[PDB]
């Protein structure tokens, strides 16, 4: 049950990290059935 | 071995047209299942559901 959870908050100025208050929405619950250790971010 | 088909004789060599299930049962959460029959909806009613 892989869950991910996404947020698309556009709404700060942005310098290093906003300072207010979020929450997460889920988006699926897909079952994978083997643990993950490590993970790395995919580039273009 | 060729088969050796003919449409011009009786049963045991005539061609027979087979699919076959297979099932398993492991620790998975459910995915591939059957069916659930819906019923219809009632009011203002001490009901079940
Ligand atoms: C979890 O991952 C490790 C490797 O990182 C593996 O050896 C282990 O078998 C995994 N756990 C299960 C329950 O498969």
């Amino acid at each position: 049950y892989f869950k991910i959870y996404s947020k698309h908050t556009p709404v700060n100025l942005g310098r290093d990290l906003p300072q207010g208050f979020s929450a997460l929405e889920p988006l699926v619950d897909l079952p994978i059935g083997i643990n993950i250790t490590r993970f790395q971010t995919l580039l273009a | 071995q060729s088969y050796g088909f003919r449409p011009t004789y009786g049963v045991g060599h005539q061609p027979y047209r087979v699919v076959v299930l297979s099932f398993e049962l492991l620790h998975a959460p459910a995915t591939v299942c059957g069916p659930k029959k819906s019923t219809n909806l009632v009011k203002n009613k001490c009901v079940n559901f």
